[PDB]
């Protein structure tokens, strides 16, 4: 699906084979100035026409030089932003895909689509179209001129180019499936190399380097490389050196001498022979070495495509503040393996709602689930009345915060990271909600304050990156909050005081929690004990301890 | 090029001078094949054409002999190139492990994927793809400078002359976009890093409205880089210019010392025919060293990422090794003062651990209970005092002493992508089958096998991320208690467990049967029951420590911490 992606370059693609035409044209022209003038040479021509002739050679070099370079420029500034706008289309298509794709998938495999697969379509959108039109256009003019002049020598032309094809082919088709091969093999070189850089302490306690998976891939991807790249290479060499202007001179010579001398040849028609004879060789070599880059363009191409037709989270057209219903809701990451089963839930303002259960019954896909990363299976979610999947994203996650699980600092500020929601935000508003979250005071002890960059081991604590995430949501201020295991990695003195903040903000809010230190959640208006994907039993704290069920389990575990 | 040349293996110094002198052979060999049809067209013009018999087979010579030399300079240059790579990726696999931690930023991090990100075929492929063409390029006209003295002293000179100006357009032309080039890589190795961040992240992004590329941090690097990326092919424009000037200033002096020669009587018109294709393949290469231009400065930014890396600062290391056959040793901190950049984080902490012991740290977050088991563990280093195992300082243990000494449960469980069974093998992968089901069972692993479809061949995410938070973080303690270490540090592992896994988890980890000197890091309470002591720390000192039952009865920091 490489033409319907790069559709939109059809007028360039073909203006550019036009000129490109005309270019190998005018770069061929001075050598037929310079056989005239050789011409004229032997015979002794007045020195006005070989000044003439000369200039005029000299002066078609430097043309052809300026339009060819001309030519690339242009041509490069297309492709330059061609491929900044299919990144822009891939930015905003993987903006509404479901969460499933990436988890699939993984960073490496979204960094060599976005960077690498892009960079691919460089030579099939740049030069492939330049580079076979000069392979048709100076071979073909130069052989038609050369046969005009002499046919005996002109066949001789044909066996470097015939041996050239033969080689070009071979080469081709033996590469053909590496080359299929080589996108996966960077994916997961790419994905091994950010597991090895992002599980440092793990590769340091459990094996260091020798153990580590990485350095047995890398051994697997040098040998699959090898194993491409001797015989391309090899084939690659050869072909230079069977184009090479000096091999082409010594064929012209070993098939023209004899005929010069014995008088079947004119030694004066040599003269287009070595003059022209050699200047085809390397636009041969052009599309040669190309025909892999075309290979390597078009698969990068349906790589691209296939992303860009992947179904997504369409906003349906069909088109109680602050309540989140979910109506027999249905969710399985992967077919025929169900997560939530038939779940009924109702999440009303000014009431807090405690999720429970065992660890892996389906808390956080219910929470990722009213958070719409993924389509429910079955059922329904409405916040307000309207079904999510009729909402569109700003409308969605202006009326429903996320602290999520994982707490996941951005590259930035830490104002930056508690602003994410509102970049816009004042700082007193960041100031407050780090307030709110009991992180104020730690990062006015930071060297930079709150403009100290959160990165790659300038990292914090476990609970400080937690209240961090915890004020990011206080600042988003939604009327919907879903707190996700949320002060998991509080202390106790820290954890009451960000618990007592977030009950004063939200009062009067919609707030589902996640927990599973029980004795946080005695309080919530509703308990849900969510068991192996499926609401077992629904009250309160007292209620639920006098049922004996699983809830009085969990908390006599927990004492 | 002496980056290159330093990167080299040394067994492979031999193939290097070899190489150098096929590469000048061949250089030789085009030149004087070049020259060689200025004789011979002047014989096969004059009365006698048998005389150019002599010089056809001194052309056929030169040039079987060239096509000798190039096929085994393209061989040695392919084993050069991917000996080179293997070396390099394999020494930054192998140094990457013992890098300090405070190396580790984004920058570094960025510059660590791209170094690793080399592997592949265009790194391998330097040598014949860019050494190679751009130095018979560059020698070129002057070996065909150098063989025209044989045929006239002042055309020669002539040729060289133009060289001069050939070298002088490649030494201008790297400075006229550095600068560019240099912005260039800068915003796409953002870009990149953006792009990463933006998949991992992905959904606080979404909830924040932040994914987009109007409002996307990574839309920001995208518009960065074209816009950096249309700089540099505009300033690519004057070194391009520049070598075609060159070239036109090569030709002209050429030519027209051709032409003197010519018209003054002392260069044949045969001769000057020939020399019309000599001069030729004399500018065929400035048009190579245009092409290969930019080539170089991008091998060059990569093998500069490629020495980056392997010049990062090793931690200290030693010889020494613990001469008991894995027995539980004593850990003893030693007036130990920790440090990230200013901020202090450890002030003179010093206490010891008997050897088999159950000891549990706890305080406020942020107190620095991490930063102690990370000094245990060797992955921190302390500023100023020791941290002995047994009484041996664990800056002179042997690293592999070092590693085989304990196993960790971090506060935030990494899983490798991959299946469940991979990822509990990390912690010994020589372990016999029922070892690891002990280990999956003591860590509560036994009930993902039956819930998930696939058992313990269930695929992993990147990270655990297609598990949940306690499933992910059972796998590492599975992991961890797989490893056969005498010492276990435990960081929170039941965090984001439910009450009766947690139970079940803190009821294994004291089960274990070999003896092991545990340190245990805990918010809750029921995840230290069975502690023999515990050391109570706050803002990087141990405010109290004691017997659970000691320390709720004194009625400190202990019983407020958890009431
Ligand atoms: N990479 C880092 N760079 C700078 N400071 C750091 C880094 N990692 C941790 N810190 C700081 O070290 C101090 C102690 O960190 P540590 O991880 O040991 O805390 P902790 O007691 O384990 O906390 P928690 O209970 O929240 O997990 C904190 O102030 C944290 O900000
Ligand atoms: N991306 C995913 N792909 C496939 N399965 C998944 C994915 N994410 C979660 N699961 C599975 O979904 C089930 C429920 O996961 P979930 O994260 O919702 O549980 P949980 O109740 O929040 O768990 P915990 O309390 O341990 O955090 C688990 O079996 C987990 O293996
Ligand atoms: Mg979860
Ligand atoms: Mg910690
Ligand atoms: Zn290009």
């Amino acid at each position: 699906a490489g033409s319907r992606l790069l559709a939109p370059l059809k007028k360039p693609l073909i203006v550019s084979g036009v000129l490109q035409a005309l270019i190998t044209l005018i770069e061929l022209a001075p050598f037929v100035l310079l056989v005239e003038l050789a011409r004229l040479l032997l015979g002794g021509a007045e020195a006005e026409r070989l000044w003439t002739l000369g200039l005029t050679a000299v002066s078609l070099i430097g043309l052809g030089a300026v339009l060819a370079a001309a030519m690339t420029l242009w041509l490069h500034r297309v492709d330059a932003r061609f491929a900044h706008e299919l990144r822009g289309r891939l930015l905003t298509k993987l903006s509404r895909l479901p969460l499933g794709w990436f988890t699939r998938r993984g960073s490496a495999s979204t960094k060599q689509l976005v960077q690498d697969d892009t960079l691919a379509l460089h030579y099939l959108i740049t030069h492939a179209i330049p580079d076979a039109v000069a392979a048709v256009v100076a071979p073909v003019a130069v052989l038609v001129y050369l046969f005009v002049a002499d046919w005996r020598v002109a066949l001789v032309l044909f066996i470097p180019v015939l041996v050239y094809l033969v080689l070009m082919s071979v080469m081709t088709i033996q590469s053909g499936s590496k080359i299929a091969q080589a996108p996966r093999w960077a994916e997961r070189m790419g994905g091994e190399a950010g597991a090895f850089l992002e599980g440092q302490p793990v590769i340091r306690i459990f094996g260091g380097a020798a153990a580590s998976r990485f350095r047995r891939r890398l051994d697997d991807y040098i040998d699959f490389l090898v194993s491409w790249q001797r015989p391309f290479v090899g084939k690659k060499t050869l072909m230079d050196l069977v184009t090479r202007p000096a091999t082409f001179l010594w064929i012209i010579l070993v098939a023209g001498v004899p005929l010069v001398v014995t008088g079947r040849m004119d030694p004066v028609n040599l003269l287009p022979f070595l003059l022209l004879g050699t200047t085809f060789g390397a636009r041969l070599l052009g599309i040669g070495y190309g025909l892999s880059g075309i290979q390597t363009g078009m698969l990068a191409a349906r790589r691209i495509q296939t992303v860009l037709d992947e179904p997504e989270l369409v906003v349906r057209d069909r088109t109680r503040p602050g309540t989140v219903e979910l109506d027999r809701v249905s969710f399985e990451y992967r077919p025929g393996v169900p997560v939530i089963r038939d779940v009924t839930l109702t999440l009303r303002p000014g009431t807090v709602t405690a999720l429970v259960g065992p660890s892996g019954s389906g808390k956080s896909t219910l929470a990722a689930l009213v958070a719409r990363f993924h389509d429910v299976t079955q059922g329904a979610i409405r916040v307000d009345g309207r079904d999510i999947r009729t909402l569109t994203a700003d409308e969605l996650y202006r009326r429903v915060g996320f602290v999520l699980q994982d707490a996941q600092l951005v590259h930035g500020s830490v104002a930056e990271n508690i602003a994410l929601a509102e970049p816009d935000a004042g700082l007193e508003r960041i100031r407050t909600a780090a307030r709110d979250a009991q992180i104020h005071d730690r990062i006015t002890r930071m060297p930079d304050g709150y403009d100290s960059v959160l990165g790659a081991g300038s990292a914090l604590s476990g609970g400080e990156r937690q209240r961090v995430t915890i004020a990011r949501a206080i600042l988003a201020d939604t009327p919907v909050l879903v707190l996700d295991q949320a002060t998991a990695f509080a202390d106790p003195e820290s954890e009451y005081l960000v618990q007592q903040a977030i009950n004063r903000l939200t009062r009067d809010r919609t707030v589902l929690v996640i927990a599973h230190r029980l004795h946080t959640i005695t309080h919530a208006d509703q308990i849900v004990v969510l068991d192996d994907g499926r609401i077992v039993e629904v009250g309160t704290h007292d209620e639920l301890l006098a049922a004996g069920g699983r809830y009085r389990g969990l908390w006599d575990s927990g004492r | 090029i002496r980056t290159l040349l330093r990167l080299v293996p040394a067994e492979k110094r031999g193939a290097v001078a070899g190489y150098a002198v096929l590469t000048l052979l061949s250089v030789l060999l085009r030149a004087v094949g070049a020259v060689l049809l200025i004789p011979l067209l002047a014989a096969l013009f004059s009365d006698t054409p048998s005389d150019a018999w002599l010089w056809l087979g001194w052309l056929t010579a030169v040039t079987l002999a060239g096509w000798v030399t190039d096929t085994n300079t393209a061989r040695l240059g392919f084993d050069l190139g991917f000996a080179v790579l293997s070396r390099t990726q394999h020494d930054m696999a192998d140094r990457l492990p013992n890098v300090a931690m405070s190396w580790f930023t984004p920058d570094n991090t960025a510059t660590a994927r791209q170094a690793i990100a080399a592997t592949g075929p265009e790194l391998a492929g330097l040598v014949v793809n860019l050494l190679t063409p751009l130095i018979g390029a560059a020698l070129l006209p002057a070996a065909i400078g150098v063989a025209l003295l044989f045929v006239s002293v002042p055309l020669g000179l002539a040729a060289l002359a133009g060289v001069a100006v050939l070298f002088g357009a490649l030494a201008l032309s790297g400075r006229l976009s550095r600068a560019a080039d240099k912005v260039a890589g800068e915003t796409n190795s953002a870009f990149t890093e953006r792009i990463i961040e933006f998949a991992r992240t992905q959904q606080a992004l979404r909830a924040a409205r932040r994914v987009e590329p109007a409002r996307s941090q990574v839309g920001s690097a995208l518009a960065a880089q074209h816009g950096a990326g249309l700089r540099l092919l505009t300033m690519q424009i004057p070194g391009q210019v520049l070598f075609s000037l060159a070239g036109q200033v090569a030709l002209i002096g050429f030519a027209g010392m051709a032409v003197w020669l010519t018209v003054r009587g002392q260069l044949g018109v045969p001769e000057a025919i020939a020399l019309i294709v000599v001069l030729v393949r004399y500018l065929e290469p400035f048009a190579a060293i245009a092409d290969l231009a930019p080539a170089l400065e991008t091998t060059r930014a990569t093998l500069n990422r490629i020495q980056a890396v392997l010049d990062a600062p090793t931690l200290p290391a030693g010889r020494r090794r613990l001469d008991r056959t894995g027995a539980a040793p004593s850990i003893e901190f030693d007036d130990v003062r920790f440090s990230y950049g200013d901020e202090v984080v450890l002030d003179g902490v010093s206490f010891t651990l008997r050897p088999g012991n159950t000891t549990a740290i706890v305080g406020p977050s942020g107190s620095g209970k991490t930063t102690i088991l990370s000094l245990i563990a060797g992955l921190q280093q302390p500023a100023s005092g020791r941290v002995l195992l047994d009484g041996v300082d664990v800056t002179t243990l042997d690293p592999e002493a070092r590693r085989a000494a304990v196993s960790v449960v971090f506060q935030h469980p990494y899983l490798f992508d991959g299946t469940l069974r991979d990822n509990v093998l990390v912690g010994d992968p020589e372990a016999d089958p029922d070892d690891v089901t002990a280990a999956m069972r003591l860590a509560r692993v036994d009930e993902l096998l039956d819930r998930l479809p696939d058992g313990d061949a269930t695929v992993v995410g990147e990270g655990g991320t297609a598990l949940s938070g306690g499933e992910r973080q059972r796998v590492s303690i599975a992991r961890a208690l797989l490893k056969p270490a005498p010492v276990l540090l435990v960081d929170q592992a039941t965090s984001a467990l439910d009450n009766a896994n947690e139970a079940a988890v803190v009821d294994a980890l004291t089960a274990d049967p070999r003896p092991r000197t545990r340190v245990i890091v805990a918010h809750r309470l029921a995840s230290i029951r069975h502690a023999d002591r515990v050391l109570f720390v706050e803002a990087g000192r141990v405010v109290e420590d004691g017997a659970i039952d000691e320390l709720l009865a004194a009625g400190g920091r202990f019983a407020q911490f958890w009431a």
